[PDB]
């Protein structure tokens, strides 16, 4: 009968979803909506579109195809989203993660995680960042933007069933409450249950991300972003000796990948609840103001019994239970200690920014000025066990209320962290060149109360950190650049003087080019860098139980990634990573490379969709991830092997049957069920890589 | 009678297609019985159209069932 016809003229958001799997604009590297090429520093953006293709159970398994990031620090455990970016991590198995532009400050065991199903995009920013976020590990920082409301309707429920008794049920609904599309909302939630790859350990999670958006006019937004996630069980998190994993056991056989040195009654709970807003207001072509706030209370309970290496380990030398068996046995006998812990913590944080674009000569300005405030507190009531803490184990429950002062002790700590920083940044573009220049001063006060000792050590820091870079904008896309970035992170440890050490520092120089055309949605990026942490604490030469500052570690290398919508049926993602890490100035490990950080990493994946003929709708994906060999301890004693795993995808688009969008697909992780060890952080702390894992899903976008 | 928004993926890969919709009219202006006859290429504009025929509105009280439209999405060309 009749007919209509449509037209063009584009524009993507840094906080919105990306047109394809190749993000074009980010904001977590300059705190400004900015096209990737124009960013003076390395960046990465794993799209929701991308994620919901591997059906990752966490943000960590979502960063598997991302350069300069090992997602194997704990192997197959997903208790935490712990990353090592460019051979570096925060300190104390702590993580450096941000959500919607604000740090998710954790502590000790209390660290929160956001499920990816609630995420719109997962960004990684490699290299120093104190220039914009304050204290942090040099080279490394994870920022995830939450799904936000959308103008158009969204009614989708998802069903996932997989191996190791996995059951998931999620739903993502979003819509506009009024005709003029001003009041919008979005409700995201899911329930997951599954047995940990290990044995005797399960993991269930229930999380609802309620978010509201108000837009009185068209130069103003206000979005309430809340998130409440409860997990009665977080899964395995124990330790396996290399004596049975990397290296074989005396009998000759190795422990199975589903082994568990734990006790039938180990438990790990974590409850996180947070609420905040993301405000944005444009006063006029020049002044614009933003503000991100959020407060969150999180708890983590735990009754775990982990395993300190086999008896013949230097770690157990002063062990009685161990040291009382025929030497022949010691080789296939595992020591074990435990931990009981109740933690609660609150974390508030606001960040008021003032974006100001103005002219001058032929150069345009994009000046940012802000105040960042952050406060956090975690109350700990833990209890530990040592050496003879728990029965041995060849290669059963466990009374946790034992608390035997002969091999057990209390750990009641109350940590306080606070940090106000100010900063200015100018994104100056002179027709063809873009000079980004900024600085930030931070006042980082910390205080720690040792409840079981009255001992209370505290400290305040004043650190200045800046950054500079240049980007040449070939009007064809390709953008070459180089930049200098600073970083710094304070120490929570005390010295022989009885005072907490000075903040360690991170300097980094980088050179690279980014290809981001206009024609197609492509993003090829390569880079070479040299990052160095200074004043890294090292052992006391005068033999002591205290550490000593004045150390240095070096991270140097190149990394290249590429994501793109080649056709309309082809999508390709890939990268290569080269990391050279080494102790430059250390008291006992000079010339050695830090444990768990691999030298080589590579990844490649592509899927093909059929649009014509019978297979119309079918999509076939396959890929691989290569991880180089690594050292299993600072002493660089033994080495963890190199492994390559393959992933695969099969997805039919039910639109060929009246249901557009909605599809049914099979996801396979580690196709050839490779049996591998992800890494070890020390001779006695190893982790098995994930065994083949199949997930069948049904997505319905009603 | 509004116009359907150009699908992102398409708006990005400079591609196009046509869509055959068949539908009804609820006695008050609105619409109902949304259906997609043919649509080359496959999954790409569907949902985009359904969502566009949501805020549609014209003659209340004079409905009719079974009416085809057929809409085509196009890119400048230059
Ligand atoms: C929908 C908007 C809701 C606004 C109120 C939510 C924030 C309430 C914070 C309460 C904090 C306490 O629970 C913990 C302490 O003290």
């Amino acid at each position: 009968t009749i007919t209509v016809t449509a037209a063009p003229a584009p524009q993507e958001s840094a906080w919105g979803p990306a047109a394809t799997i190749a993000a074009r604009q980010s904001a977590t590297g300059t705190k400004t909506d900015t096209p990737i090429q124009k960013v003076p520093q390395s960046i990465s953006v794993v799209t929701a579109e991308e994620m919901a293709l591997h059906q990752p159970k966490s943000v960590k398994e979502a960063l598997s195809y991302t350069p300069g990031v090992s997602v194997g620090t704990r192997g197959a455990s997903n208790t935490y989203d712990h990353l090592i970016i460019r051979g570096f991590a925060a300190e104390g198995q702590s993580q450096n993660n941000y959500l919607n532009g604000l740090k998710l400050q954790g502590n000790f065991y209390n660290d929160a995680v956001i499920d990816p199903y609630m995420l719109e995009r997962a960004e990684i920013m490699r290299g120093p960042v104190s220039v914009l976020y304050g204290k942090s590990s040099p080279g490394g920082l994870l920022n995830m933007v939450s799904k936000r409301p959308t103008t158009e309707p969204l009614k989708e429920v998802q069903f996932k069933a997989g191996t190791d008794s996995l059951f998931q049920t999620g739903f993502d609904f979003s819509d506009s409450l009024d005709d003029d599309g001003v009041y919008s909302y979005r409700l995201t939630g899911l329930a997951r249950s599954a047995n940990a790859q290990q044995k005797g350990s399960e993991e269930q999670r229930y999380a609802i991300a309620p978010a509201f958006t108000w837009r009185p006019d068209d130069k103003t937004n206000f979005t309430f972003l809340s998130y409440f996630q409860n997990e009665p069980e977080t899964g395995y998190y124990g330790w396996l000796p290399k004596e049975g994993t990397v290296e074989p056991l005396p009998n000759g056989k190795r422990l199975p990948t589903d082994f568990n040195e734990g006790a039938k009654n180990n438990t790990y709970s974590r409850n996180e609840k947070m609420v905040g807003y993301s405000f944005d207001h444009e006063f006029n072509d020049t002044f614009t103001v933003r503000q991100n706030l959020r407060f969150a209370e999180n708890k983590t309970s735990q009754n775990s019994v982990y395993g300190y290496g086999v008896c013949s380990d230097p770690a157990n030398a002063y062990s009685k239970q161990c040291a009382a068996l025929a030497p022949a046995d010691k080789g296939h006998y595992l020591a074990r200690k435990y931990v009981v812990d109740d933690e609660k913590l609150q974390n508030f944080s606001v960040d008021t920014q003032l974006q100001s674009k103005f002219a001058t000569g032929d150069i345009d300005h994009t000046l940012l000025t802000g105040v960042d405030f952050m406060r956090m507190r975690n109350d700990i009531n833990a209890w530990f066990g040592y050496d003879d803490s728990v029965p041995l184990l060849n290669l059963t429950d466990f009374d946790f209320n034992a608390k035997d002062p002969a091999n057990s002790g209390p750990y009641r700590i109350l940590n306080k962290q606070k940090q106000t920083g100010v900063y200015v940044q100018d994104q100056a573009q002179w027709d063809k060149v873009l000079v980004t220049l900024g600085g930030r001063y931070d006042w980082a006060d910390q205080e720690s109360l040792n409840r079981v000792a009255g001992t209370t050590d505290k400290r305040d820091d004043k650190q200045f950190t800046w950054r500079g870079g240049v980007n040449y904008l070939f009007d064809n896309g390709v953008t070459p650049y180089f930049s200098y970035s600073e970083s710094f992170e304070p120490s929570s440890q005390v010295g022989k003087d009885g005072n907490i050490f000075a903040p360690s520092k991170g300097k980094q120089y980088e050179v690279g080019v980014k290809y981001v055309p206009e024609d197609r949605p492509i993003v090829v990026t390569g880079a070479v860098y040299n990052l160095t942490k200074t004043n890294n604490l090292m052992a006391d030469p005068e033999g002591s139980f205290f550490s000593v500052e004045g150390g240095e570690i070096r991270a140097r290398g190149v990394e290249i990634e590429a994501k793109a919508a080649l056709s309309a049926s082809v999508n390709v993602v890939g990268s290569y990573t080269y990391t050279d890490a080494e102790y430059t100035t250390d008291t006992t490990y000079k010339g050695n490379t830090p444990a768990q950080v691999p030298k080589h990493m590579a990844s490649l994946w592509a899927d093909y969709t059929f649009f014509d003929g019978p297979l119309s709708g079918l999509t076939l994906g396959t890929g691989g991830r290569y991880t180089g060999s690594s050292y299993g301890d600072p002493a660089n004693s033994f080495k963890v092997g190199s492994y390559t795993v393959v992933d695969a995808l099969v997805r039919y688009d039910l639109a060929r049957v009246g249901m557009a969008g909605s599809n049914v697909a099979l996801h396979v992780n580690n196709l050839f069920d490779r049996e591998y060890v992800a890494s070890c952080f020390n001779t006695y702390g190893c982790f098995w890589g994930a065994e083949r894992q199949v997930v069948a899903t049904a997505t319905f976008r009603f | 009678r509004n116009q359907p928004q150009y699908p992102a993926r398409a708006q990005a890969l400079r591609i196009e297609g046509q869509v055959k919709v068949k539908f009804d009219v609820t006695p008050d202006g609105r619409v109902d019985n949304v259906q997609i006859l043919s649509a080359k290429p496959a999954n790409m504009f569907e949902r985009e159209v359904k969502n566009a025929m949501r805020r549609w509105r014209y003659e209340p009280g004079k409905p009719g069932s079974g009416i085809v439209v057929n809409i085509l999405f196009k890119i400048n060309g230059t």
